[PDB]
């Protein structure tokens, strides 16, 4: 996943 | 939209206890578990990866390795509860959750440790 909430960044693995 | 909250943004745990900082998100009949994902980090460091009903332990960081846990049987009540034990000093900093279900978010919570004093 590559996720962008509030102009922070999630990324798998 | 899909929001998540924290009941509590701070936590002040003593060294070598064990802690569970919590998360919340917007849950209704059936949690297809399949669609779900948690997240929690800290740092540069990953804790927890749960992705279609699996954890991936090859991306989780070797200073949480045997000690953190995703207490999954609080997922029907819409609640991400991370456990940690025996808390090191080391713990202390910003963990973040980020929950996807169709939407996603994230919060952070703040860990404080309060180190060992004698009385």
């Amino acid at each position: 996943f590559f996720i962008v909430i509030r102009d922070r960044v999630f990324r798998c693995g | 939209a899909f929001t998540v909250t924290v009941p509590k943004d701070l936590y002040v745990v003593e060294y070598g206890s064990n802690m569970t900082i919590e998360c919340k998100f917007p849950v209704e009949k059936q949690l297809d578990l399949a669609a779900l994902i948690v997240y929690w980090e800290m740092e540069d460091k990953n804790i927890i990866q749960f992705v279609h009903g699996e954890e991936d332990l090859k991306v989780q960081h070797s200073s949480y390795r045997q000690r953190a846990r995703l207490l999954k049987d609080q997922l029907s009540l819409g609640n991400a509860a991370l456990q940690i034990t025996d808390v090191k000093l080391q713990d202390a900093g910003v963990y973040r959750c980020m929950i996807s279900y169709g939407g996603a978010d994230y919060k952070r919570i703040t860990v404080k440790v309060n180190a060992p004093y004698a009385a």
